[PDB]
RNA sequence: UACGUCG
RNA sequence: UAGCUAGUAGGUGGGGUAACGGCUCACCUAGGCGACGAUCCCUAGCUGGUCUGAGAGGAUGACCAGCCACACUGGAACUGA
RNA sequence: CCCGCAGAAGAAGCACCGGCUAACUCCGUGCCAGCAGCCGCGGUAAUACGGAGGGUGCAAGCGUUAAUCGGAAUUACUGGGCGUAAAGCGCACGCAGGCGGUUUGUUAAGUCAGAUGUGAAAUCCCCGGGCUCAACCUGGGAACUGCAUCUGAUACUGGCAA
């Protein structure tokens, strides 16, 4: 049954850049909103949309620099089956700093770069590479 | 400033009617010592016919890599058939240390101090491959940048 | 291979025993020798091979290679066993320690002459 | 402990003039250099990769007269130590004592040298240093004593020591004979042809 | 304040005593895996309030038997 | 009864005394409460030699603490400065 | 056996 | 090696100890432990650490130091803080 | 530890040289004698056996053996696999277990941040100091990745209510 809707939403857009996809639909709620607009601020989309009222419908406007695509790779890493919470110096960085890795920490959903200086770790919830 | 070395030299064989016949296969790899590395396969009766047509090929089918100060930038994990291979930039970690194989396209390619690991598969036709498909996909912060707006 | 298959049972690699049951694993051991022997190799090989076969001093009755050219050992001739397989033999599994407790060094021999037990030639 | 032995034979394996018999003469001359290492030495080697980072590590040995235990323990000293490690490595070698007093002009060879800093005819900072490995610190004064001062080898070899280049990273003064070890010597200060990554892939193996 | 714990009732029969299951929730020193853990104590109670099934709060006393260095301090939420 | 006293720790002909507070039943260099100073009867003619708590020792001295003749020679030695 | 190249 | 446990699990009262306590005894209740591995069997002193490893780990726990246990073998108490 | 004396005078072995693996020829032997960690050498011109000359590596050591870790991503948590190489239960139902769509509120158990107590000393690491240097000894720090308690944060997971 679907019980990872974030790697579901990693996976829609790997599939979205393999597929030289313009845009991607999907389920919506406010952890997706929250990755999204994590991604929309770091470049790897170029836009997203939430849409409908009783049932909300994500839309991410993907982006390709040149014929190629810009997000790389997306990885999930805290999964359900094992979740990972890293401290504010275990807080991992992805190629070497060129690529981010979306923490979900108290304040809110940050990036490595933003959530190390902000002085607090939390959980690790995927790598954009 | 061409800066050529063979890796690997085989004997092949055929199995014709009359008997075998005995063919030698070369695997070099060239480069500049400054991105620009190539590597070419070549094969032949002899053993010096297959380093020429492998240095003749190598010379063209020759690929840029986007290199940092002296070395690597960011890890990167090549693959190629059986053959998986890791590098870590070591930002001054002293020395090219890696396998046999990889030593040598890393050596060429102008790279001086990465650390490697080859796992896998390490057959020297497929180890490079594994390690040029690797530099290839490996992007520099003026790439990353120019991709993402900045 | 899923993380809830190995907290119910974790990974185990098996022990990978001992070529040599030289007991309590001891560099050397002792022996008698109870007989003399030389035996014939495998296939690809063809050779008599001067094999004595030993009652440790800790029980077990081995059969153990004896290495160089010629040696003086006559079934009581106690000797110094030593842990090395001869592959071409089919179940020697040791070798006697030239130039030890009754095992003289190697006659005539002037290279690699600290392995046959030999001393060094006044000269 | 050390070599002692044909001198001119590990200069004639290694290629080059490893400076082991820098003594009265110029340029070899009678070495037959390059052309017979042993008896088969007319041969090309073809060597291996491990031949040239090994050839590599026994030509810098040879050069500066130390055995593999002590060379090794160096290696783990520059390893530690932050930086370059062949760079750290060099430096390691080039505050030796001995080297030193080669450097300075002292000894025509680095084995006289070691034989001046071996038979109590050298003090560093007014104390006399017997050890051919002590560790020179930079801003030090090493010196010849009043015994072994105005005997003719030391005399004979600063007569040698201005055929040779005058290195940066010290004092020579040859009228007092004494010098002053001023600051670590760059990498780029020293020999421009040994390949120290080729001796830090030697032992990070 | 005092160090308490909270756990539910496993069994009940024992003339006044109780014994209180504790789940721990902890991660796997090697796989990284947050995994419940159990402990189970055997808790007095004066006048035997509380019966199976139920919730209660718990803290460590004097030994009052063998094992038994456990007393209730409250109990919580008892709905069958 | 505890004990401020010495340790030795140095190598051979060449001894190091830690002074510590042990419970004096012990063995001399086994088990102590605190180490409190130290006492190089080389270490050269440089700057120090010693060096020594002297408000835990006075602290313990308070406890109930006895001082061996050594520690009491130290404090006698590096008196307030010295 | 057996594959190692110049004015 | 899938069942183990009758002072066994708990309670009341008496005794006992420097001190709580089935520690012990009388009576009452019928519990307690166990697949999160009890019980049985083989092995083993434990730790700070040591060796190896890029690391995570793997092996080990000689010297040095902390704790425990033993003092020919089996048992017992006496003196004493 | 310092000074003086006499004289190079008292002071170099061990393994290896077919590939892996740095370092080659001659002679003796002829499926023998024997070598060998694996591949495998030896049945007449053996760079593999035994000797010599030569060389290579280490050096008051050097080899062999035993044992551990590495290499071994060949138990894979980091970090593997399962159509045909070993590997998908013959197929289902289902308890304990693991996991669980979406919104709001509360809690704050996991999670995160800070503080405090502890994590003995030595050892490892860093910056210094003393033995002529080094090993060694030593000063200060870091570390001991942990546990407990208190103070907070509330995004994610869990509990509770809708």
């Amino acid at each position: 049954s679907m019980q990872d809707p974030i790697a579901d939403m990693l996976t829609r857009i790997r599939n979205g850049q393999a597929a030289n996809k313009a845009a991607v639909t999907m389920p919506s709620s406010k952890l997706k909103v929250a990755i999204a607009n994590v991604l929309k601020e770091e470049g790897f989309i170029e836009d997203f949309k939430v849409e409908g009222d009783t049932k909300p419908e994500l839309e991410l406007t993907l982006k390709y620099f040149q014929g190629k695509a810009v997000v790389e790779s997306i990885q999930r890493v805290s999964r359900p089956g094992l979740r990972i919470y890293k401290r504010k110096d275990e807080l991992p960085k992805v190629m070497a700093g060129l690529g981010i890795a979306v923490v979900s920490t108290s304040k809110g959903v940050m990036t490595d770069r933003a959530a190390r200086q902000a002085g607090l770790g939390g959980e690790i919830i995927c790598y954009v590479a | 400033e061409l800066q050529e070395k063979l890796i690997a030299v085989n004997r092949v064989s055929k199995t014709v009617k009359g008997g075998r016949i005995f063919s030698f296969t070369a695997l070099t790899v060239v480069g500049d010592g400054n991105g620009r590395v190539g590597f070419g396969y070549g094969k032949a009766r002899e053993v010096p016919a297959a380093i020429q047509k492998a240095m003749e090929k190598a010379r063209r089918n020759m690929i840029n890599v986007a290199l940092n100060n002296g070395t690597l930038q960011h890890p990167v994990k090549g693959v190629h058939t059986g053959s998986r291979v890791f590098m870590q930039p070591a930002s001054e970690g002293t020395g090219i240390i890696a396998g046999g194989a990889m030593r040598a396209v890393l050596e060429v390619a102008g790279v001086h101090n990465v650390l490697a690991k080859a796992y896998g598969s390490t057959n020297p036709i497929n180890v490079v491959r594994a390690t040029i498909d690797g530099l290839e996909n490996m992007n520099s912060p003026e790439m990353v940048a120019a991709k993402r707006g900045k | 291979a899923t993380v809830n298959q190995l907290v119910r049972k974790p990974r185990a690699r098996k022990v990978a025993k001992s070529n040599v049951p030289a007991l309590e694993a001891c560099p050397q051991k002792r022996g008698v020798c109870t007989r003399v022997y030389t035996t014939t190799p495998k296939k690809p090989n063809s050779a008599l091979r001067k094999v004595c076969r030993v009652r440790l001093t800790n029980g077990f009755e081995v059969t153990s290679y004896i290495g160089g050219e010629g040696h003086n050992l006559q079934e009581h001739s106690v000797i110094l066993i030593r842990g090395g397989r001869v592959k071409d033999l089919p179940g020697v599994r040791y070798h006697t320690v030239r130039g030890a407790l009754d095992c003289s060094g190697v006659k005539d021999r002037k290279q690699a002459r600290s392995k046959y037990g030999v001393k060094r030639p006044k000269a | 402990a050390r070599y002692l032995g044909p001198k001119l034979k590990l200069s004639r394996r290694e290629g080059t003039d490893l400076f082991l018999k820098s003594g009265v003469r110029a340029i070899d001359t009678k070495c037959k250099i390059e052309q017979a290492p042993g008896q088969h030495g007319a041969r090309k080697p073809r060597l291996s990769d491990y031949g040239v980072q090994l050839r590599e590590k026994q030509k810098v040995r040879r050069i500066y007269g130390v055995l593999e235990r002590q060379f090794r323990n160096y290696y783990k000293e520059a390893a530690r130590l932050k930086g370059n490690t062949g760079e750290n490595l060099l430096a390691l070698l080039e505050g030796r004592l001995d080297n030193v007093v080669y450097r300075m002009g002292f000894g025509a060879t680095r084995a006289e040298a070691r034989q001046l800093v071996s038979h109590k005819a050298i003090m560093v900072n007014g104390r006399v240093v017997n050890i051919a490995s002590y560790q020179v610190s930079p801003n030090d004064v090493v010196s010849i004593r009043e015994k072994a001062k105005k005997q003719s080898r030391v005399k004979a070899a600063l007569e040698l020591a201005e055929q040779r280049e005058k290195p940066t990273w010290l004092e020579v003064d040859a009228g007092k004979m004494e010098g002053t070890f001023k600051r670590k010597p760059e990498r780029s200060d020293l020999s421009a042809d040994i390949n120290e990554h080729l001796i830090v892939e030697l032992y990070s193996k | 304040k005092i160090r308490t714990l909270q756990g539910r009732v496993v069994s009940d029969k024992m003339e006044k005593s109780i014994v209180v299951a504790i789940e721990r929730f902890v991660k796997h020193p090697i796989y990284g895996k947050f995994i419940k853990r159990t402990t189970k104590l055997h808790v007095h109670d004066e006048n035997n309030e509380c019966g199976i099934g139920d919730v209660v709060e718990i803290r460590e006393c004097r030994p009052l038997s063998k094992t038994k260095s456990w007393t209730l301090v409250r109990v919580v939420e008892k709905a069958v | 009864m505890v004990t401020i006293r010495l340790a030795r720790h140095g190598a051979k002909k060449r001894p190091f005394y830690q002074v510590v507070v042990a419970d004096s039943r012990n063995a001399r260099n086994g088990r102590f409460i605190e180490r409190v100073g130290f006492f190089n009867p080389i270490a050269s003619e440089k700057e120090e030699g010693t060096r020594l708590d002297l408000d835990r020792i006075a602290h313990w001295v308070g406890q109930g603490a006895t001082i061996s003749d050594r520690v009491a020679a130290l404090i006698k030695e590096v008196n307030k400065a010295a």
